């Protein structure tokens, strides 16, 4: 199988006036998304008796 | 219905660093002599733009009456009875160590940074003793 | 099947280094924000010398 | 649970039929809410304002354009080319040539930034799971899927091959058998329960 | 726990966070109120006083 | 292939997120008969200042 | 006799620095019109790897009659009443500031990271006021 | 009404070649001494990935008494009785040869790959025999 | 106790391939005339080294009386009884479609690979039709 992560926006608020840049934090969102992968196939016979 | 989200509706949200990880103002202050009512005294001094979570009131044994009647107040210079209001922790035959129920989630204004302790009541027969304020916050 | 069978717990993963992002519409007023006079949405770089509020 | 976490992806009849429930929300399209232009426009208007946002096809940042693809089944795709008003959009705006006007010689059709691809399949699938039913007061109903950029994912693991065999005996050439193998895996773009880059809407589609 | 870089993910979209915030900005200052001589007041926090 | 488009002297821009703005400040009740309205902002030369 | 040192057993031990010095969230609910038990609301928001120390609950007077009967739920999206359950301190006639005292020392879990706020009972009166909640916890 | 076609409901279909054109397992456990509830033993071992088909077993006279009791479980690690269920036939009154009525079409699961026969009730009188399973099966 | 595993006790184990993938032999004798006890016909014929798994036996109205007393005996050159004993499917009034219940798990041994149909008892009133039996088995 294989795994794709996906990042999202940012979203909180503009730390107004005062505030730190290291008080007050944020994470940063992150997901995923896995497809599974499989075999298959198909076949045709041909014979004689049908055939000359 | 209309109770929206509050007026915190957008933002994220602290951690680990220099913010408002809740702090402290401790203070012994040592009464002696004879105990009226005339008695007024700083414990400790907070912030202007803070907000209060707890106040703990610990004493020792400073009326040592059959009856005792030793009465005290906790607050500022605005309000005189803002914290506490009559504790009676000092009494001799009560127990100490009592948490602050009223005024707790308010921000400081200016002129109310210093935390004072008054007497309410006068002492039956006044000991030598100390009074421990521990005062919690924090800052944005 | 009866032949090398291997097991549901056993078998492998992969996950990706190349991550996706969200768009964003970068703005629509940004051939609108000049420094000159004839702009409707006028810029002034005083307070980015020397002091001021 | 697809519906109440996909509100701005899904489009029904209108947007005030919109349901939580799936078997109600496809009760609100009646068999007059048919494909016009002016409804096709609307499900651009939900892929430009979706709260994770689908990617367009093509930007043009100055004289703002974005570009998305609708997948259509036929059934809708004739409503859309039919319609009494917006025909005179490709025979009075078109420069008069015969060889490229699709008002003459048919094929997809652009109109307000949105490319209109036909796909016939759309009925074979959408058929067989029960579409002919449940509208509004059991009507047929049919499915326009447009699309932004990276929806579906795909997972090549093998190439498909060719291979033959002589099976009975090889010198008495009585039979051979041939076939082909592929080791594959489809599966549409989904992040947090969410479609990444589709925008599924419900037309009626009366089938005349 | 993961292979991705999180460190550029977040850098990226923070540059890309006040590009956004300045044509929010925009929007807010073209939807004021002028009281009285230079006096702007957003049109959310006005009063019905100062916008007749 | 839609864009912005100019009819007798007034170039007619789009900005999406005007609707994000007028939706929260109560633009879709408040007119006649609480019918839903939106503010059109036609502009000149120098009508926001930006101080940097 | 079997009662051993805990899985704690062998380590050093926290001080001065960037650790987890505890820590608060507050938020001031609004809550005006009526009052009906279809109420809900975030307040504030908890980390993953955290563990609660106290939560408190302060009030305004929100239904102002002679029999009060409004009442409270604080809790998350798991457990609708775990931190408080039945408060009445925003009753007109009993006193606000009450700790918490049910489900204190404990990891918060995944989906469980904001604090709600419900309405149980039906005030009979409503009013306009606000409701605030501070949650101590802290990181490791 | 909404009885569709089954999770089959595109494909085409087998015939001549190697597939799973149904098989067997055989196995001829020998019992010998006195039988007790203490026995177990293995006659045969199956895939993972099969579906059975149907479990034939037979035996010899085992217990040769005037009121014979001996009985028998066929089964494997998981269920000790998932084929066979009291299935009494290697008493010396009664006939052998008798199919499998429970758990027929079923996936094998992993550690469940090899036929046990166990003894569920006391021999009255312990003689020497030995007991037939053929199990039939295919796969994909 | 001494209930060993079986005389297999090492080995692997078969799937996909020239094996004994269960095998069939079919035949369908045709009676005609009149039916006395004097008939004698091979249906099938089996190998050397091979244990049967099913033997199935259908017939039509062969007795079309108000009582009928048509019997049929299935068997080979050993045993003219071994796999059925007085069948009585070829009656009028009965079913068809009897599986075998007699010697099912067993090897061929040399002279016993040709599967005979006599007739036990005479038929009442002889009609026109046909005998099918269908031997299920393998090989190693």
């Amino acid at each position: 199988t294989l795994n794709i992560p996906l990042f999202y926006k940012l979203g909180g608020a503009p730390v107004t006036g005062d505030t730190p840049i290291v008080g007050n934090e944020t994470p940063l969102d992150n997901y995923n998304c896995g497809v599974p992968v499989a075999l298959r196939g198909k076949g045709v016979a041909i014979t004689k008796n049908q055939t000359f | 219905m209309p109770a929206t989200n509050s007026a915190q509706a957008r933002l994220a949200a602290p951690g680990h660093g220099f913010g408002g990880n809740v702090k402290v103002s401790y203070g012994s202050v040592a009464f002696t002599g004879t105990i009226t009512t005339a008695d007024a005294a700083t414990v400790c001094n907070l912030p202007v733009g803070a907000i209060v979570l707890g106040v703990t009131l610990e004493s020792d044994d400073l009326d040592t009456n059959a009856t005792p009647t030793i009465t005290l107040n906790v607050g500022d210079a605005g309000s005189a009875t803002r914290y506490f209001s009559a504790s009676t922790v000092a009494q001799a035959g009560t127990s100490s160590s009592a948490p602050a129920t009223t005024g707790l989630l308010w921000t400081v204004t200016e002129g109310n940074t210093a935390v004072r302790i008054a007497v309410a009541n006068n002492a039956a027969t006044s000991a030598d003793g100390s009074v421990r304020v521990a005062v919690t916050y924090y800052l944005p | 099947m009866a032949d090398f069978s291997l097991a549901t717990a056993s078998q492998r993963k992969e996950w990706s280094n190349k991550a996706h992002m969200e768009y964003v519409r970068r703005s629509r007023f940004a051939p609108y924000i000049r420094n000159t006079e004839n702009s409707i949405f006028q810029g002034y770089s005083d307070l980015e010398k020397r002091a001021g509020d | 649970a697809f519906s109440a976490a996909n509100p701005d992806r899904l489009f029904f009849g209108s947007i005030s039929g919109y349901s939580a429930t799936w078997a109600t929300g496809l009760g609100n399209v009646d068999a007059a809410e048919t494909c016009t232009a002016a409804r096709v426009g609307v499900m651009k208007r939900l892929a430009m304002s979706a709260s994770p946002a689908i990617t367009p096809m093509q930007v043009d940042d100055d004289e703002g354009r974005e570009y998305f693809v609708a997948f259509h089944g036929s059934r809708t795709f004739r409503d859309l080319k039919g319609d009494t008003a917006m025909l005179n959009a490709n025979r009075e705006a078109r420069p008069r040539d015969v060889s490229s006007n699709p008002l003459l010689q048919d094929g997809d059709l652009i109109y307000e930034g949105v490319i209109h691809r036909e796909v016939p399949e759309i009925d074979a699938w959408a058929a067989a799971n029960g579409f002919n039913t449940a509208g509004a007061g059991s009507a047929p109903i049919r499915p326009v899927f447009l699309c932004g950029t990276q929806s579906v994912f795909l997972a090549y693991a093998q190439r498909p091959q060719a291979g033959t065999e002589k099976s009975d005996i090889p010198a008495l050439n009585r039979r051979m058998t041939v076939g082909m193998d592929e080791i594959i895996g489809v599966k549409k773009a989904a992040f947090n329960g969410k479609q990444h880059g589709v925008v599924m809407g419900f037309f009626g589609a009366a089938g005349d | 726990r993961t292979e991705i870089d999180v460190m550029n993910a977040a850098k990226q979209s923070l540059t890309r966070y006040f590009g956004e915030l300045l044509r929010d900005d925009i929007i807010e200052a073209l939807g004021s109120v002028v009281t009285t001589g230079d006096t702007t007041v957003n049109y959310g926090s006005a009063s019905a006083a100062n916008r007749n």
